[PDB]
């Protein structure tokens, strides 16, 4: 009357391919908080009476 | 009909005729069944618990 049975095999997950990355050179820019700065000359005279 | 879907050869494989026989065998993806010597039915593996 009662019969059963063993379950067969099962299928395992495959192992991903996987990323592919590119090599390459990276220079990295951010916003400039420096003033811009240059060198002056100044000419004047003090007067006193 | 041997085991796990094996063709044998020689029919060698016999036994005394009994009263209450009822067997199942492996056959292509599932079961054959036969109640007392004779071809009851083909059965596939969903129909055992
Ligand atoms: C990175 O390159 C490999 C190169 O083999 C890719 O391999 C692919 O794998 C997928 C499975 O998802 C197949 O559909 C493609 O036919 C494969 N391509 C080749 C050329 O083999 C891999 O998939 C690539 N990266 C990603 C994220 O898929």
């Amino acid at each position: 009357a009662t019969v059963v049975q063993f379950e067969q095999p099962r299928r395992c997950p495959t192992r991903p391919e996987g990323q592919n990355y590119t090599e390459g050179i990276a220079v990295v820019f951010k916003e400039n908080i420096a003033p811009y700065k240059f060198k002056a000359t100044m000419y004047y005279k003090d007067v006193t009476v | 009909l041997g085991e796990n879907n094996e063709l044998r050869l020689t029919r060698d494989a016999i036994e005394p005729c009994t009263v209450g026989h009822r067997r199942y065998f492996t056959f292509g993806g599932g079961y054959v069944y036969f109640e007392e010597y004779a071809y009851s039915h083909q059965l596939s593996r969903a129909d055992i618990t």
